[PDB]
Parts: C-alpha cells; structure tokens; sequence
C-alpha cells in the first residue's frame, strides 16, 4: 500500500500519496525492470515539470536491475532535450541501463550513496529465424553497443577504448572506484 | 433597496427596516406620504437559499432575510426613528404602516430556466417501458421564463409564504441586433446620442452609420457583455479620437464607418 | 481646461512608459470632467458615467499613476483594498466603510465627495469558489453605477442613536486596479496556439517576460469571465487598460529619469552640503540587477542604494575639502568604499 | 501507480493524473501492443479535441513494437481525417505500426529523438483451414501490404516501388536516416 | 483490509488509514521481504519526514525474514544521511537484512520486544554461466560479504573477527542474548 | 536580528498596513534584543538600578548587600530564556530573594549579606556575615 500524507499550503490541506508528493519537489523515482510503460511515465513528469519552471534542477534516484534499452533511450533523449539539468542519485544497484542514465545526469550534479553498488555491461539481446534476417538483427543490437559506449564516453569523460573493454564483460563498480572511472561526480554521506 | 445588505434583527447587518427610513427621506419624513409610497427591490434571487433546505444553521442573509419581509410586504407596523432617536424621553419613533405600499421585486436568477426545462421535459422512464419518447425541443431562456410557475421559484430556495406575496410576475427577453441598434439610436439618453452632445459642445459635429451599428451589435453579443458592452467598444473605437481632437481645430464633422470599428481603418475628418 | 496631452506630458515626468494606459487615463478624466463640469446639460441628453479597469502585474506602479492623477487634480482620492471587505452579518467590515474613508479626506464635504476619484487596489483574491467570497463584489454593484450610500455623521462607529447622512455615487468616478496571476494563461489558450507540456510545445524558458505585457493587451471579456468574475462587473467597466511589467532598461530610467527619481534626490541632499555626487552607469545597473535577481522590485531599489551611501554619508561630514564622490561597482558590492576628491 | 499532479488555476486548485494532465495540453500516448481497446481511447482522446479546438495541432507520442495492423487503420484514417495537424515523435523505438503512424502525422510536424530506432516489415499473417479458405486469407495480407506501402510512400514521399523494397525484409533505420527517408522532417535534439 | 481511522483537529475530523495516522507520529513500518518496490517506500517517508521536522526522532519497526541486499542497503545509507537517529524496534522477526538495519539504529534508541527472534548468516546468491562470468560475480558477493560484517561490527561493537566467526553460519539470537551482542541497547517489557 | 535586517516595506504591507503610510517612512532602523552583556550593565549601570534599589533597602534595615559577577551572569542567562526585556530581571531577584526579605529582619548580629551563584539557582542558601 502507498501512504498518504498531508501538504499545508496558503489555500488550503490538501490530501497526496507519498510519491506525488515528492514530485513537487522535483523528484522522480527510477525503480524496478524499465519498460515502456513505465519508461513513458517518467518522460511525462520530466516535461511536466520543465513546463512548471525549467530552471531548478530535477532529481532522478535510480534502483534498478537494468532492462530495455528502447525504453531507456527515451529518458536518456529526454534529460538532454530539457532545458533543466537533471541530477541522477543512484540507490541500490545500476546496472547498465541505470549506469547509463545515472551518468547521463549534468556534469558536476551526479551523486551515489556510499553502499550504493553499480554494474556495467554491453547489451543482451537474441534473434532466431532466417539466416538472412539473424544478420539484419545482429548489425542492430551492434549498433546500439557503439552507440551506448560513444554515449558512455562522452558523459564519463573516459577515452571510448576504455569504456568498451570495461564494458565487455560485467563489471561491478563500487561508490569510490565509480567516482574515479567517473559515472558519479561525488558520493552523498551525511547531510552537511 | 439593495437586498444583500439586509440581514436578520440584531445583526451587524442593515435592517430591513432602514428601507422605510430611506422612503421618508424623500418625502422630507411624512409619514402620511410615505404610507401611499412605491418601493423597489434589486437582486432578491441573492437572498435565495442555496441548498439549505436541511437547515444546519440559520442565514441572516438569506432566509432570515425573507422570513422578515414576510409580514411587511402584507402590511403592519414599522418601528423607524423619526430623526435617529434624538432624544430617550418622548422618542414617539415613527409607525408607518405598509398596508398600502406597493413593493416591487427584482433579479436576475441563474439555473432557473434549467429548473423550468426539466419540469416542461417529458419522459416518465428509460427503456423499452416507456410509453412516452420524451421528445423535447430546444427553446429560448426568455420562453421558458413565460412558464415559471410559484413551484420553479421554490425548488430555487425561495420560500412558499414569501413567493405568495407577489401574485403578478413579469418575465423579460433577452436582446437582438435589431433591439440593440435601435437602443442605441432611439432613446433620448442613448449611447450615441451622449458622445453627440460630448462632441457638439465642442464645435464638433459627429454622424454614424448603419454598418456601423451592425458590427457594434454583433461585437456586443458577441462578448456577451449585454447592453452595457456597447459601452466599453464605441470609447475603445473613439479613443486615439477624442485623445488629440482638442489639440488641432477647424474639424466640424467626424464620420464612423464599419471598418473602423474592425480596427483596420480609422474615422473620417471633415475640415470646414 | 487641460487637453489629453498636458496630462500626458505630466505623467511622463513622473512615469517611464505605459503609453497606452496613460492615454486611456487621461482621456477618461478628461471626459469625465466634461460630463461633470456640464451639469447644466443644455441639451436633452443626459450623460453617463464611465468607469476605469488597470490590469498589470504586482510593482507595475498601478498606485502611482492613481496618486499622480489625483495630485494633479484638486478633487479627493482615496485607496482601499477589495479583500478586507465582507458581506452583511460578518465580522463587520462593510462596503458603506468605503465612502466614509473618502468624506474623511475631504473632511465630511458631500459635495466635494462627489467629484473625488475612488480607487480600488487588489480587485483580484475574491471571486466565485458560506464564505463571503463573491457576496462581497455583489455590494459594490450599486456602488459603480450610483446609488445614495449611508455614512456617519462625523465619522464615528454606528449607534442607533444618530442619523446617517447619505451621499450619492452616481457622480463618482470608480478605478479598480488589481494583479491577476494565472490570467495570461488562459489567455493564451484561447488566443495563442500551443501545445503547453509537450516535448515540441513552447517553454517560458527565453526569459522575455515582455511578451507576457503585450497578451495582456488582448484581455477580452470572456478571459475575464472564465478567471470567475461575474458578468455585471465586467459590463460595469467599460473601459479597459493593460499595463506591462518593468525591464532592467526600464528600471534603470526610474532610477533618474523622473523629476522626484531616487538617484536625483541623493544627489540634491549631497549638492546641499556642498559634495557633488556622481552615479556611474555602471553602478546604476547592477542596482536594477540585484532587485531583479531578488525581485524586491521599485521598492526594494530604495534599500540597495541605502546600504552602499548610508557608511559614507556617516563620515562624510567629518572630514573638510571634500569637492566629489564617485560610485562604482565596487562601492555597490561593498568590496571598496567610494573615493573622495580632495 | 500513477503519480498525480495539481493544476493551478484562477476557480482554483484541482488534481489530475500525469497521462490526464498532458492530455489537457493536446498531447496523446501511444504505448505497447497496439490493439483495438487501446486503439479507441486513442482514437477517442483525437475527437475530444478536435471539438474543443479544430485548429489547435495534436501531439502524439509513439514508443511501441508494433501490433495489430487493424487497430492502426483506426488511428491513421482517424488522424488524416480530422481537421487539426498532427504531429508525431517518435520515442524509444517504433516499428511498422508505429512507424506509419509516426510518418503518417502532418508533414512539417514529424520528429524523432536521437536515438530513437525505427522498424519497418510487411505483414504477418497466417491462416489454417481449408485450400479454398487459405486463398481468400491469402489475397488479404498480399492487398494489405500493397496498399500500406502506397500510403508510407504518400506521406514520405519516397517511390512506391522504393517503399516495397525497403520493407520487403526487416530495415532499420537511426534517427539521421530516418530524416533522409522522409519518415520524419527533423530532430528534436535540444530544447531550442 | 486496512481500517480507516479519524484524526480529531481545531478546524475538523480527517480520515486517514492506519499506517497513514501511524506515519504523522514519525513511525514507519518495514513488514514482508526487502525488495525495491518496498524499500523505496520507506526512503521517501524517511526523506519526508527529515523535512517535516529534522530534529525529532524517527521509528523504524522491523518485522521481516529478509530479503535483497541492494534494497536494503539504499535504507541504510538513508538513515545514516538524514540528520535525524533513526530508532530501530525489532517486532517478532529479524533476518539478515532486517538484523543489519536494526543495528544500524541510533546509539541508545535500539530496542527488542522480550519474544524477538534476530537471525544473522553471510550473503546468500548464485550465478550460473561461464566460468570467467561466475569469476566476477562471485568477486562482487564476497566483496558484499566483507562490507557487511565491517559495517556490523562497526556498529555492534564487536570485533570483525568475532563478527565473520558468528555470522560464517545461521546464529538465532534472542532478545537478552542480541543484549550482550550488542545487537540492541535495551528492551522493552513494561510501559513506564 | 538578520531577519530584521532583511526587511522590505512590502512586508509591512503584506501584514495588513496601508502602503501610504508605509511610504511616508522610507528610513528604517534595526535594533536586537540586549545581550548577556548588555544585561549585566543595565542591571547597576542606571542611577535607580535593581541592585541599587535592593542595596538601600538592605542599607536601611543596617545589613550590607553584595552580589557577584558570576551570579549576576546566571540572571541574565534565566532573563534571556524568559525573554521577557528587563521588567523580567526584577521578578528573577524578587523569586531568589523571596526567603531573604522574609527571614532578614528576624535575624540578628548581622552585617553583611553575600549572594553567590548557587543561591540565585536556589540549590545554596545566601551566606550571612555575623560578628
Ligand atoms: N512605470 C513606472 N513609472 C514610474 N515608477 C514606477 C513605475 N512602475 C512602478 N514604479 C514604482 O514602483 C513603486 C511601487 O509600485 P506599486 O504601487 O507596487 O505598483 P503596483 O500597484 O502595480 O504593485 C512606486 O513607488 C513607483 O515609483
């Protein structure tokens, strides 16, 4: 069950659920497998807010096991497309496609909490069928490698040989050795 | 009177009887002039109940207002200070009875024509059951104010007993170009009329045209502003106008053409 | 009588901008004195009242252009405020107070009363959703369009043992002045085509809040109507004005371009004791920048360059030989203390 | 669960969810397999606004691997036929029903992301019964294919035998190809 | 179901359900296994309740067989953080996961009813694939497995030694024996 | 004090004061509440001070009054809290003082009278000087 909690305001008490409640604040939650349905949610509240005022930054918290990357470019298109930069705070895990939206945030505004464990790796994907058609989906998922890893490089900041191989196999970054290959700017420990 | 003002006894609000004082105002407080008096009431539907029929707690300015004005539209004593209580001792405060004062009530109700179309609208069921088709077709708010029955009134949250007062009721219709463009020709203190005599005084003759005014009537209900919209159109075609007319002379004719009131042209000079 | 343009020269003096609603002003009062300086009517028309409507955003110096046009004028003016009224049987403020603030400035005078300029300031709070809310404007119906109002005798609170003198507004020229917020929004459905929160819809993100100023412009009755003012009240105002919001440029002018301007009376006490005073342009635009930043507004301007002269005017008469002070960036953010010449 | 947000307005503050907010705004999403109930609540959503403003364009956002050919008949027939413009971005991913759809929006009005993909296939069906049976089925799928090709050749403006090709077997086409295809007119890379 | 319960105010009654009225008091309910869904509705109330009130304390009731650690771990670090002590109370069950976090309580506001089972054992998960991938995530558990007992035995007290010793194999603490483990501060019998 | 530093005259107007008026005063002026410094010279700094008043009456009855530094720090500190200005200093002396007065007279081979810290927090009971 989602609780309820109470906002005063100059009007008046109004009655919202914990998650919309945050929304307010500029705060949107990444979790579970990414999907279109939900991937199409988060581009709603992106532009949502941008339309509000796009000129605070927006806060991303990412905890989840990867997924789709259709989905995931969706969001990663619609962070750079806004105005507003958008702050990524990884919680949890990330895997590739939430290591690849959590360095897609602006630069100098990426955060990870300190037990907070990151993974990165090349894009699964299969096709069974005509010889023929196996290499039309084979060149594809390739592309999206390439794509990925250009992408990954320019955010990182790390030479696009490195990302490829670190990136060829599973490779589990903690919160200070991500700090150094660069997906997160800092790592969050105490408030002030 | 003014009907939102009033408010039930012993309220900071004005009390109904301040209305008698008013008439003897006029009548330099002659009791006797004011017994055969006439008074008119302004916007009684705001006094209307709004779905208090359950009574969770008395309105003094709504039913209250019209439980007062129950038995002083029949008629009976009014207690009214003949110069506000000038003196404790010997304050004889003036009895002007209502018996025969004529009292005149008027407002504009809202959601009363839909209150009328529902018990004009057919249809006694839903389904194959129904032995009537319901059919209904539409018809203007002035016609269905020709049917309003005491019945409409009170479902609006008016009283029984207050309704019964005023046997006579009179409904009117909205307005059309035709009504609005003789409106602003035809009376004496019409709108164009006004600006004539603005401008004559001046040295200045002014004219208008048909055209003119169709457009003016078609803006005016357009807007949905009513009659007073004519108003704020003719001053705002008039404006860059009158804003510089004292400034040159030797103009003694000024001519409107319907395209100037489409913003697109600009008024005719005629120098003499 | 003065023509439109004398006004208009006079306000320019102590206004920067706002052509269009300057006009509209100085037209209005100009044909509303006609109307009552022609009380004979010689002819058999009789004339009509007319009343003024000011929209434009908090700071748009709506109370100014009010106070200048009644300084200009010999006939009293009096300031109020929509929200604190209430409907009959509430806590107990009344529409009839209002009349009585306005016999108080002309010292319980009817006759002069009714040749004063009423003013009405934050029109906007109260509307349709009891609570009062649209009971209160429902009051000021019979106001506008004239009606014999009731008032104390001396300005005193209400005993039934007293008599109340009654005045009749049916002279009296009425201008409500308020800031509505959320206004521009509708306007633009309904005039501007857009597709609001979308990925190719257009942002307010260009800063240029200008534009904001000129959609004003195109307010229509029915804008009105939708933000849930009642029809009457629309109709009783025929005349409508549009005033935009100031601009850094803008604010700069304020700043000495009027004959009463914040940089010229500085310099006027500072010539007095014989030390000339020079505003660098410079200087004069940050000033507008940190009210902008901070959107303090016009009145906020007053405090910032308090700050800066309020350290040097302490010690300027101390020493002697003091022949000019020159300001400068610095002496605004307060890293240096602005040179003397000697 | 879907977040709610709160508009703001002069009568007063009201609660609407995030899909029902942009709806508001004219903006209309198309997410997952497309079929017959999700195709009417579109289909609905493009006539609720062609009433309320026959000159306002539509926005229509396509993240989705396709679906029933029937149900994007619906949507294509129901967007050439109403007078407003509408305009198509393309999400994620878009195959051939959500390609058609994305190049059938106005022309002028189409965009995609950067790394958006598109798909574009004939297509497939089958049919088991009778010889006689099978031949009737047979026909159908052939004239569906000839005259989906004629209409992605109106709207791109490429040659009808050019289009048949292209989708005889599986293409794939990025964002920059499809700009070159006519699928769509540009690329909506940043905010301005 | 869950029951609705009425909050008596100046202005008037609301109704709010039974974890909602809970939530108002700073009290927060952690039952069923760890997972992300779960764990981030808790991350937002703590986050809520930081901006509530940041200087009064927080309840954290744990009643839970455990569950994933990366869900687990985005609390612990959200509890560290914030500036409020977060008050851990141990109801019935305490796994792994839930025997960390109640731990991780605030010094002097950890608590344990008389009849409270805790449970502490290492990491459990597996991976299959090849060898050379097996490698790398079992790299990633140990690595888990060490931090773990580190951060345990920071705040229990005991040595790390001892710690890997007692948690190498399933150890069933009761509420006088966790005591002396130092798992908790006191506990609860009586109300004073 | 830094909230009153960062004062507007809208601010005034946003309380429910006319802006007229508001504008009439387009000079300001902050001020803080008295320190616990500040405290320690009102309390003997002015000609008709607390202590002062205290001592005379002490010197009437023929006893000497004496106060200490330190004490005198603890009543500003119990002031601050109260936060009630420096009326409130004279009810912080009349509470710890209560059970002198009530007793003074009745002793006697007294004086000099001493006050320390501890006596004004009520835990020490005020040293008497015989002899
Ligand atoms: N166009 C303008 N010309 C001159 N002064 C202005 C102008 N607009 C604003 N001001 C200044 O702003 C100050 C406050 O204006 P204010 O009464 O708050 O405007 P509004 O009534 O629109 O909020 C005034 O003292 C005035 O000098």
């Amino acid at each position: 069950l989602v609780p309820m909690v109470i906002e005063q305001t100059s009007r008046g008490e109004r009655s919202f659920d914990i998650y919309s409640r945050l929304l307010k604040e500029r705060v949107i939650f990444l979790t579970g497998q990414v999907e279109d349905h939900m991937a199409n949610l988060i581009v709603a509240q992106m532009l949502f807010l941008e339309a509000e005022n796009p000129e605070k930054d927006i806060y991303l918290y990412i905890n989840s096991p990867g997924g789709v990357i259709t989905a995931g470019m969706s969001i990663y298109d619609t962070m750079q497309f806004i105005k507003p930069d958008v702050s990524t705070i990884c919680m949890g895990q990330a895997a590739s496609m939430g290591a690849f939206l959590l360095t897609a945030g602006a630069k100098g505004k990426r955060f990870c909490l300190p037990n907070s464990r990151v993974m990165i790796h090349q894009p699964l994907g299969g096709y069974q069928g005509q010889a023929t058609d196996i290499e039309i989906h084979a060149r594809e998922i390739l592309k999206v490698k390439g794509r990925m890893n250009e992408l990954m490089a320019l955010h990182t900041g790390q030479s696009l040989e490195q990302i490829e191989r670190d990136t060829e196999r599973d490779r589990f970054l903690s919160a200070p050795e991500a700090v150094e290959y660069g997906l997160v700017d800092s790592i969050l420990t105490h408030r002030n | 009177a003014d009907a939102t003002t009033l408010t039930e006894a012993g309220y900071v609000g004005e009390d109904v009887e301040n209305i008698i004082q008013k008439l003897l105002q006029k009548c330099d407080y002659d009791v006797q002039k004011a017994q055969r008096g006439i008074v008119y009431i302004d916007e009684i539907d705001k006094i209307s109940r709004k779905s208090d029929n359950p009574s969770i707690t008395r309105d003094v300015s709504g039913e209250g207002v019209q439980q007062a004005l129950l038995k002083l539209i029949e008629g009976t004593v009014a207690a009214v200070p003949p110069q506000g209580g000038r003196k404790h001792p010997q304050q004889e405060f003036l009895q002007v009875d209502t018996s025969k004062i004529l009292f005149i009530c008027g407002g504009a109700f809202a959601g009363l024509d839909k209150v009328i179309s529902h018990r004009v609208e057919t249809g006694s069921g839903i389904g194959f059951g129904a032995t009537v088709k319901a059919k209904s077709d539409k018809a203007s708010e002035g016609e269905l104010l020709a049917q309003v029955e005491p019945e409409d009134l009170i479902k609006f949250g008016l009283i029984p007993e207050f309704i019964g007062r005023l046997p006579v009721v009179a409904t009117l219709n909205e307005l059309s170009e035709e009504a609005l463009i003789q409106i602003l020709k035809e009376p004496k203190n019409a709108l164009t009329k006004q600006y004539q005599a603005l401008f004559n005084l001046e040295g200045v003759d002014l004219e208008f045209r048909d055209e003119a005014l169709d457009a003016i009537a078609k803006k005016a209900m357009a807007r949905k502003t009513g009659a007073r919209g004519l108003r704020s159109i003719v001053e705002a075609a008039l404006l860059d106008t009158m804003y510089d007319l004292p400034s040159m002379e030797d103009v003694e004719k000024v001519v409107i053409d319907e395209s100037v009131i489409d913003g697109q042209s600009e008024p005719l000079l005629i120098y003499g | 009588l003065p023509t439109p343009h004398e006004i208009r020269n006079h306000l320019d003096d102590y206004v920067i901008g706002q052509e269009q609603a300057k006009k509209v002003l100085a037209v209005a009062v100009y044909n509303h004195y006609k109307r009552l300086r022609n009380g004979d009517t010689s002819n058999g028309v009789e004339l009509g009242k007319s009343n003024i409507l000011l929209i434009g955003p908090t700071g748009s110096g709506k109370t100014l252009l009010a106070e200048t046009l009644a300084r200009l004028l010999d006939v009293p003016f009096t300031m109020a405020d929509a929200t604190t009224l209430t409907e009959a049987g509430y806590v107990g403020e009344d529409v009839e107070n209002i009349i009585q603030k306005l016999l108080q400035k002309c010292d319980y005078d009817v006759q002069k009363a009714q040749r004063g300029i009423v003013y009405i300031d934050e029109i906007d709070k109260i509307s349709r959703k009891d609570v009062s809310g649209e009971g209160v404007q429902q009051a000021l119906l019979k106001l506008i369009e004239g009606t014999v109002a009731a008032v104390p005798p001396q300005g005193g609170r209400k005993h039934p043992q007293q008599e109340f003198l009654q005045v009749d507004t049916s002279k009296i020229l009425f201008i409500c002045g308020g800031a509505f917020a959320g206004l521009d929004k509708v306007i633009s459905h309904r005039v501007e085509t857009g597709s609001g929160i979308g990925f190719g819809a257009t942002v307010k993100a260009k800063s240029d809040k200008a534009s904001e100023g000129e959609l004003l412009a195109q307010v229509e009755p029915e804008d009105l109507i939708k933000f849930g003012l009642i029809p009457e009240f629309i109709g009783r105002l025929p005349v409508v004005a549009t005033l935009n919001e100031l601009s850094e440029e803008a604010l700069i002018q304020i700043l000495k371009e009027p004959k009463n301007a914040l940089t010229k009376q500085y310099q006027a006490l500072f010539n007095l004791e014989g030390v000339d005073l020079e505003f660098r342009d410079e200087a004069l635009d940050a000033i507008a920048k940190k009210a902008m930043a901070r959107k303090t507004g016009a009145r906020g301007l007053r405090s910032i360059v308090e700050a800066a002269l309020l350290d040097t005017m302490y010690d300027l008469p101390s020493m002697e030989d003091v022949e000019k002070v020159v300001i400068d960036e610095s002496v605004i953010d307060g890293q240096s203390e602005p040179l003397l010449i000697y």
